[PDB]
């Protein structure tokens, strides 16, 4: 009766259930019972706009496939699964409807991603040394380690995926050429990683505690000034959105934010500073992209920006030259975050993220507000239309003049 | 970003033509521009295509091609109409019963001396998409040395003397000429490229089957308009998935061959590779039924078409530089009320090419090259779906390479 | 002493005769052991040379020895056989 | 030359891969490629030098000393008046120059190689033809 209203808002909980019912079948089971309720009570009209959510989410979890002859009175007998759940899944499915059930459902989504089958392996033996090509197994194992029941089996698939990606990254660094990142798997990895990235921090006994360290050693290895030349940037830009700005897997968002702060830390450690000064994608561009993502108007974009800043603040407070060069920018951008967060719903946790942000701002000020008390010609943001030697008083009076906000 | 730095202070400057919302309010933070990947990417043509690369509000680059000086509002109407009907034409057989969907495009010209479009940058013309597939030395020599002389100049002969050489061109000699065109260009390498880009042969199958059917429907749309895609280099194809966009709308209302200095005997281009995508297809099957569905759904379109391109100005300047708008709408109605492709092609030819050499030969091969082609004149100005489509594909699509071909019309390819 | 025929074909077939697993057992280890027991009191000048010859010609069976050791050229261009003048 | 060696090689077989170091042989094999009366001997040693240098370019995946060892051998052998070794070096010299011309091959070896080689091929009291060859270089 209550959930008759805003039926759309209830779907995401179902999506989370079908994201997590593997480790707990009754989770998805009770989600199914709620589905049954909605079918029984609600009219088809308003449930229709998300049959396209029902069937694709229904797709989840579904792809997998004494006592002796002597009459002892058997007093032991006298003294007295996910699979059944999936049987109920198909039961209710056939209770839905061909129009409904066909909602499972162009680009065709796989167009032979790698046209150059360079990923292979020569299996050695005694009579001959045959050669086997491995990229064909690549997308398959992507879906498998991506989606598989049998934690034993799924994690074994993840293990082999780990081993093979470890082999093929070095093999990519065997005959580099000019063009893209030599494109051995550069473009075919900008499309590969995000699954393993979320496998770094997954709900698991094992793949979490080995894949998070995996990606740590990877991207801190891939933050060298020798391991520098856009081989870092492909993975970095890959992370930028999927890990940070994304509807689901909030623990991934926090994981990747602290991963990025750890990453840039290890960069500055093993990047000779000029290689960041000459780096286009660098700390300054990091500031610019943070400004943009906070500016990008959407719940996910701004939440990712704010949470990532709150993560990185641990080292950024230790950062001194940039923070001295960047306060007016940070202050006005977090002002923008506040304005556009108070222009819309506040139930978003990003309002608390912005509270963390203002904590960070007042904190960095209270270290050096004497370095701000003076009009210092640090670089200017768009949020400060007057161009002058920037002072703490300057931002203060700007804020005062821009008080009385509609938000 | 030059005069006035990237900011929304002036305005959230944003892509033209993408607020096209059918009554629905458009978003305010709708996908806009902030940042720029602008580098000097100016293609060389009559239009000087300027692929300006726009890092939108997402900072992601959005290359936009910019044309030159001509009535490119014509292209705007062409693309808009294409979306209009194709978007409600033939997606699936059941959806043809519904009469929905065909992949189209949109262009947003600014003036009669400029035109703004979006540079997809994920596509490729068919000639280029093949030129990188074969042994490229073959692409150089085979398409350079034995390209014009052995087949094209056996058909004609001689530039300049090319048209008068076609005055001495006939059906069977140009049939042999087209056979030599097949020897002036590789074959079946389309399948090679397709399989090297195919991981699953059958998802492939559906994809390029829909691609071929959509190309054929585009070709009959060309016949309806007379769009000037003389060579296959004109025609584009998305290397990513085979997405299709029209090219070179410099001729319309039957002007594909109405004032052309070089012969253009094509009601629609019938490149042999489009047939050789896979040998067993006879082209008489799936797409045949597709255009049968299309013409089945071509009932009440004159009530909008002839009421739309003639609504404003009736396509100005598209034929003086390449006339009477009453004449143009007359041709459009004749081709639209159910017309013989042979009759339409011959009348378009003789109108303006009557002084051209082989004018009688041109209109004859328009009516057909051989008996199983010259019979096309009999169902003049109206005939059934299957009859019309097989007539167009046989007595019109074939004898373009069997009467005479322009060398820049790309007959071999 | 026939391994060193001034007739290259004769000494070659003699090498084949020896290297044969009957005369010289196939396994590299036992081939080596037989070689250690096959030295002639007069061949130490070339005993090592011929032993290396036999050992290396066993590697013929290695179905990678006739194969390239590298497949990832740092600098890759056309590679065709080069000619040389050999006047008397 | 150095307390560490880098010229490992596992001999392929059906079941064993005996790894052999080749760093020790390089001086003497360079001498024989430089000095071998039998044209078969000298030519084979020069071919082997070419093959091993291609191999150690493969190994480059900061071995300055090996490079400085190989440079004078190249200097002396390139200017061989006899047709065979200059015949080898023509493609050898051009091809090593092109290996040098890589941006990733512009660090502390190729520049050292050239400044050593062209300077020494001229400063020699003998073989002004070596000076001319270094001019080509």
């Amino acid at each position: 009766n209550i959930i008759e209203l805003d039926v759309r808002a209830y779907v995401p909980a179902l999506q989370m259930a079908f994201k997590l019912g593997l480790s707990y079948t009754p989770l998805a089971e009770v989600g199914l019972n709620a589905l049954e309720e909605w079918s029984i009570y609600i009219d088809r009209h308003v449930m229709q706009p998300y049959y396209k959510d029902i069937l694709p989410c229904l797709d989840g979890y579904l792809k997998t496939s004494f006592n002796k002859v002597v009459l002892k009175h058997l007093k032991k007998t006298k003294n007295l699964s996910l699979e059944e759940i999936r049987i109920r899944v198909v039961q209710m499915l056939g209770s839905l409807g061909g129009q409904i059930n066909k909602n499972l459902l162009m680009m065709k989504s796989y167009v032979a991603w790698d046209r150059e089958k360079r990923l292979s392996f020569a299996v050695p033996f005694r009579e001959m040394k045959p050669v086997i090509f491995l990229d064909v197994f690549l997308p398959r194992v992507t879906e498998l380690a991506l989606t598989a029941s049998d934690r034993q089996t799924k994690v074994a698939a993840c293990e082999l995926l780990h081993s093979m990606v470890m082999f093929m990254l070095g093999k990519a660094t065997q005959m580099p050429e000019g063009g893209q990142g030599a494109p051995p798997m550069y473009q075919l990895y900008k499309r590969t990683f995000p699954v393993l990235l979320r496998l770094a921090c997954d709900v698991d006994q094992v793949t979490r505690q080995l894949y998070e360290p995996l990606v740590m050693q990877l991207i801190h290895w891939f933050t060298n000034n020798k391991k520098f030349e856009s081989q870092d940037t492909v993975a970095l830009l890959e992370a930028i959105l999927d890990g940070i700005v994304d509807p689901v897997d909030s623990t991934l968002r926090d994981f990747c934010g602290r991963c990025i702060r750890e990453f840039l830390k290890w960069s500055i450690k093993q990047i000779t500073p000029q290689q960041q000064e000459k780096s286009p994608v660098n700390t300054k561009s990091l500031f610019k992209r943070l400004y943009s993502l906070a500016l990008h108007p959407n719940a996910f974009k701004r939440l990712g920006a704010s949470l990532a800043f709150n993560n990185i603040y641990r080292e950024f407070r230790e950062e001194e030259s940039l923070v001295e060069q960047f306060v007016f920018e940070a202050l006005v951008i977090y002002m923008e975050s506040l304005a556009l967060a108070h222009a819309d719903e506040k139930s978003l946790g990003t309002i608390q993220q912005c509270c963390d942000a203002i904590d960070h701002l007042c904190r960095i000020i209270e270290k050096k507000h004497v370095s701000l008390n003076k009009a210092k010609k640090r670089r200017l943001p768009r949020g400060f239309p007057p161009s002058a030697s920037l002072c703490l008083l300057d931002l203060v009076k700007w804020l005062l003049a821009h008080c009385g906000r509609p938000q | 970003m030059s005069d006035f730095k990237v900011e929304f202070l002036r305005n959230e400057l944003e892509i033209p033509g993408q607020y096209d919302g059918r009554g629905k309010p458009l978003p305010e933070y709708h996908v806009r521009i902030a940042g720029f990947d602008e580098r000097v990417t100016v293609m060389a043509s009559l239009r000087r295509p300027k692929r300006i690369i726009i890092r939108g509000h997402d900072e992601r680059e959005h290359p936009f091609l910019v044309k030159g000086g001509e009535d490119l509002r014509q292209d705007q109407r062409v693309e808009q109409l294409f979306q209009v009907m194709n978007g409600i034409l033939a997606q699936d057989s059941a959806c043809s019963q519904r009469a929905l969907q065909l992949r189209t495009y949109s262009v947003v010209p600014m003036t009669s001396r400029l035109g703004l479009i979006e540079w997809l940058e994920n596509t490729v013309t068919l000639k280029d998409l093949l030129l990188n597939t074969m042994s490229q030395e073959e692409k150089a020599a085979y398409l350079s040395d034995p390209r014009a002389p052995p087949c094209e100049y056996k058909d004609w002969l001689d530039v300049g003397a090319y048209m008068l050489m076609y005055k001495g061109a006939n059906r069977t000699e140009t049939v042999t000429s087209f056979r030599k065109r097949e020897s002036k260009v590789p074959a079946d390498l389309l399948k090679r490229a397709f399989v090297r880009m195919s991981t699953s042969p059958e998802a492939f199958l559906a994809l390029r089957s829909h691609f071929a059917s959509s190309h054929a429907l585009i070709c009959i749309s060309h016949w309806i308009l007379g769009i000037g895609d003389r060579h296959l280099n004109n025609f584009m194809v998305a290397m990513e998935t085979g997405g299709v966009i029209g090219i070179d709308f410099g001729h319309a209302f039957g002007s594909a061959t109405q004032f052309l200095p070089v012969p253009e005997l094509m009601p629609f281009r019938l490149t042999r590779q489009f047939i050789n995508l896979m040998l067993p297809m006879k082209e008489t099957g799936l797409m045949y039924s597709i255009m049968v569905h299309a013409l089945r759904a071509f009932r009440s379109d004159p009530g909008l078409l002839t009421n739309t391109m003639d609504v404003f100005v009736k396509e100005p300047s598209f034929d003086w530089k390449n006339w009477y708008p009453r004449q143009k709408i007359c041709y459009a109605k004749r081709k639209l009320a159910g017309a013989n492709p042979a009759v339409i092609t011959c009348d378009e030819l003789l109108l303006g090419h009557e002084k051209a050499p082989a004018f009688r030969d041109y209109v004859a091969v328009a009516r057909g090259s051989k008996d199983h082609n010259i019979r096309a004149q009999e169902p003049e100005s109206g005939l059934s779906e299957e009859t019309q489509v097989k007539c167009l594909m046989d007595q019109a699509t074939d004898p373009n390479i069997l009467g005479r071909t322009w060398e820049g019309w790309e007959p071999w390819m | 002493q026939g391994l060193i025929d001034e007739n290259p074909g004769l000494q070659l077939i003699i090498r084949n005769f020896w290297s044969h697993e009957t005369r010289l057992p196939s396994n590299t280890l036992d081939r080596l052991l037989a070689l250690n027991s096959l030295y002639s009191p007069k061949i130490e000048v070339h005993f090592l040379s011929l032993a290396t010859n036999f050992l290396l010609e066993m590697t013929s069976m290695s179905p990678d020895y006739p194969n390239p050791m590298f497949e990832h050229p740092l600098s890759e261009c056309e590679f065709q056989e080069y000619t040389i003048d050999s006047d008397w």
